[PDB]
């Protein structure tokens, strides 16, 4: 690795330095850099983690949408054959990206996920293990798409089931992966009733909650809560 | 995009 | 190169994909490779390759000064020592600008400006040597730092003595040209009075020309002559 | 920034 010379602590500090900058590329490299030295992460480096990577895919994510729509246009009857170049770039794109979505995963799986014991390290790494998954999903055609999709859900699944036992309705990671994993639903499976039902449910029980909170806690809580009500105006 | 964190 | 295998007219589709994507830096990869192909660029192509550079360095540049500007922070006394983190990442951005810059720079040089004999891609390709080294100024501490600064003015000047002789005052790569080299004077060689003095020889000239012009023409130079004003009336 | 284009 090419952080393997640098400092863990050099490597945190120049991801803060590199969001500053909104050079996400760079923070995702200190990030990975920083994971590969064994320790396990606070929960401040693993919201260096999330958001860096967030913004890498979430450009190539948007790219994609772009290249992928010129594609089909180009597709459709009475269109003009334009030749392999839309093609060609948006497989490029989604190759870079099916890149990053693999590096993370990698990260996950080696080995953040099976030292984390911690119900907030978990759930956390639980959750990015089904975004990219579903990031995966999105530009999937092949013969393992469904176990794609299914691995998204599993990993879901299994972040909801420890947040449900372990976490209070309104904590912000357990809501953050009910809009995600919501969002799966409606995006990825065809299940719009159930992304619905589980916005809804997640809403509703972290509002019955907020009484319980600090203001601090109840600001973050009700960001991701307006987030829920969002999409459900959205679906709706 | 609907949202997501 | 990269690029060698890839159509020239492919490269050329695939740049203007990379825009509507927003993808400069692979906007950037396929003009160079266009370029390198050896022939001559046509007025779309000469702004398909500025465009993209343009964007590409504007994103370091603006990294670099966030960067630089917390680095000076730091260095301020009753600041706590933070280590060597933060000018060691802007030294990592710096050096990926001026590799940028050195690029954009080599393909001026091999064979851009040499090819160029109509007035219209000699002066665009001069302004464009002009702001990269221009870039390279903003930069630059070390002992080459006033033989930077005087190519950025020698290649502006040549292509305004070029620009003066062979358009109109309201075309628009003669106006983008003084804009640039009226920011040169007030921002690089410490000459704001140089700088106002051109941006309104240049704004009431164009002014005068006007007239003359299409529709079409007219917003185009207009649009030009605007930031011009902008930058009298932040200079005055 | 001063505008160039
Ligand atoms: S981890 C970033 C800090 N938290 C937040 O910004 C927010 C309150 C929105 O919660 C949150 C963020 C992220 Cl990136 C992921 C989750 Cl699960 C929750
Ligand atoms: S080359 C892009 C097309 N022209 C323009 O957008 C504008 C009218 C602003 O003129 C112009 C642009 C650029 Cl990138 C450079 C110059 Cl010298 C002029
Ligand atoms: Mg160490
Ligand atoms: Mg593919
Ligand atoms: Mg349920
Ligand atoms: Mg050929
Ligand atoms: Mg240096
Ligand atoms: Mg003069």
């Amino acid at each position: 690795g090419a952080m393997g010379s640098m400092e863990r602590a050099s490597l945190i500090q120049k991801a803060k330095l590199a969001e500053q900058a909104e050079r996400y590329e760079d923070m995702a490299a200190f990030m990975k850099g920083a994971v590969e030295k064994g320790e396990e992460l606070s929960n401040e480096e693993r919201c260096l983690l999330s958001v860096a990577y967030k913004n890498v895919v979430g450009g190539q994510r948007a790219a994609w949408r772009v290249l992928s729509s010129i594609e089909q246009k180009s597709n459709e009857e009475g269109s003009e054959e334009k030749g392999p170049e839309v093609r060609e770039y948006r497989e490029k794109v989604e190759t870079e990206l099916q890149g990053v979505c693999d590096t993370v995963l990698g990260l996950l799986d080696s080995h953040l996920i099976k030292e984390a014991g911690d119900a907030e390290s978990r759930v956390f790494y639980l959750k990015m293990k089904g975004d990219y998954y579903r990031y995966l999903a999105e530009v999937a055609t092949g013969d393992d798409k469904k176990r794609i999709i299914d691995s998204a859900r599993s990993a879901y699944q299994e972040a909801m089931d420890i947040s449900k036992k372990e976490m209070p309705p309104t904590n912000p990671i357990r809501l953050g992966l009910a809009l995600n994993f919501s969002v799966f639903h409606y995006e990825i499976a065809n299940s719009p009733e159930e992304a619905i039902s589980l916005a809804k449910t997640t809403f509703d029980e972290a509002m019955a909650d907020l009484h319980t909170l600090s203001e601090d806690s109840y600001k973050d809580s009700t960001l991701i809560m307006q987030l829920l009500r969002d999409n459900l105006t959205l679906w709706t | 995009f609907p949202a997501t964190v």
